[PDB]
């Protein structure tokens, strides 16, 4: 499957660290690069919550692509569709409903 | 990192490390080890 | 030779981040190791003679 | 005895965190490949509340297997039949109940 | 001395952890073995009160052994007599009451 | 683009950890040298709190710049322009609001 | 001056962890020896509360020993006099009252 | 300039730490001396709190001798003015006001 | 672990690393060092 | 820290106490390496 229709609750973390060559002199100056050639990827601290009867599918799902493999996603962020991997996804069970934590990371490919 | 377990990597890791130096040094300049 | 000026810069800043993928630790300075022979073997590649032999 | 019959805490968390091969030197192009056949194998750290007395049944339950051994379960997650082993188990020891703490990661053989 | 007659108020830990011999093959196939003959000694996190005039004859209990030999206890867990050594003892003062924790190991010795 | 025009939040912190030379061997004689020219260029613990909408607009102009191409900024503690460079700025996207947690650290060149 | 002869606060704490000679390969026979003749010296983590006036001479005290020159000290724990020897002995100077940290560990020689 | 007006509020640390040499020999025997030849430095952990106007001032007092050169200082703790270094003068601003904390180390220098 | 009093401790380790290594290679088979 | 770069620093530092220790060797009395 290719998209991920679930929705996020609480306010994810949106971290960029982009890459950089930095080249530090003597008396205070230095040198800065950009490092790489297609800007930075960022990565976004996901937790869903959902009945427990829905869990299967959304561990299904994220199991399919099994850590590899991309789907398209529409963060609630900057509202523009991207290519993200998951590769965790921790879940913890509770009485009538599971809370998934997961952590997308956008990906070129 | 507990020391007692990360004594016998790094004793290990200078092993390998020596073993791979005198390989170097007996090349053509090098030192013969 | 002993830790006295590892502390001197005191290497905190590089060891509470290990050191980086786009910059490299160990640099380790090749100043008096390739002077260990003489200053004339940094410029020349010191010829060498045969071993002498007692039958001559 | 080969199935865990007991009942598990309403708080229970199921890691995945699946095998796969990553390439990617830098922040260049990355490969990703889904390595083994078996990929993700879970782990679910299962906490029980049960009376002093049965205490001792599941200890003796969960110590013959000790480590190896794995037992078959039924997580109330997925509601599938599965094959797990347990390698800590700690407990507390109240003054009328005790609280299990253990770690059940499924295998295959 | 062989016995120890004080008391555990407030619930402790007991720690398993097994010894075991587990090697990890390809796609999710293992091998496992039980690694030692015994069974697993197991731990416990004791912990005792006692009236500010009574923690001196207590230190001098666990001082007398030192860290090494071993005394009988019957573990309010499985009502079973075993023999432990005790190797730290921190002890706590108060106005009125002194509180000991110690960890208590189970030896086959 | 090459001034940060955004409001800052009460509680941002200012370090300074200056840059000097310091020999002393053991606990006796020391002598100190102030290293460099450009001594301390400090660094600032930046937050912010923004509409969703202007979300988009902040991490543009974060964006563009990369962790390279300092950029103009006048902080509120000296209210003297310097040059600026950040690399991390995290973010927090709640229901109605936004937080940036970013890091400036003052540069010369 | 060969006596410490303030008043320490109720709660300290008292660290044992005698010295033996441990020989145990993996989890197989394990053997135990009582090492030295003078087994556990114990550690005592001693807190006072002082007026602002004889911090001063606390200080002074605990400052001419200077980490050597142990001090025969009676603890309110055993009541029997032994020597015992300061290395940090932190303080904290409030508005009307100072507190001192210190650590007792007793010596033989 | 000379001499640190600025007044500490809250209750500082003035840690100690002797430097001395130690030798542990078998059972329980050891051997101490005082490792160097002139006492043990101390060092205050001074926090303080200022209007937003003064705050430029006192940075400007802390960055002219930055980290290194010594200033006079008379410790609210036993009124002997002494000779101390700040090397990291860490600040957080406020609505109103700056929290200015710092490491006082006192020099023979 | 604080770095500058590591450093020192991997690098005498890795000295007696090279010496057991070189005292080895003055075996039999070996290199000869 | 993590392992990765930690080995790797590990394995430098151990080249260069082999390399020490093999220009040491070669002194007078010695192994001479």
């Amino acid at each position: 499957m290719k998209t991920f229709r679930w929705k996020v609750k609480p306010g994810m973390d949106v971290a960029s660290v982009p890459s950089v060559r930095k080249v530090r002199f003597g008396d205070g100056y230095s040198q800065r690069a950009p490092a790489g050639l297609n800007a930075n990827l960022k990565t976004y601290s996901v937790t869903l919550s959902v009945p427990r009867e829905e869990a299967t599918v959304l561990e299904s799902f994220l199991e399919e692509h099994g850590g590899w493999k991309s789907f398209l996603w529409t963060p609630p962020y900057e509202w523009r569709q991207i290519k993200v991997t998951c590769a965790k996804w921790s879940s913890r069970v509770s009485m009538l409903r599971v809370e998934f934590s997961a952590e997308f990371e956008q990906v070129v490919n | 990192q507990i020391g007692p377990a990360a004594l016998k990597a790094v004793y290990d890791m200078a092993r390998k490390g020596a073993r791979d130096e005198i390989q170097t040094q007996m090349r053509d300049g090098g030192l013969f080890s | 030779a002993g830790s006295f000026f590892t502390a001197g810069a005191t290497l905190a800043a590089w060891g509470a981040a290990i050191g980086a993928g786009g910059m490299t630790g160990i640099l380790f300075s090749l100043g008096a190791s390739m002077v260990l022979g003489g200053v004339a073997q940094m410029l020349a590649p010191k010829a060498r003679t045969p071993r002498i032999q007692t039958t001559d």
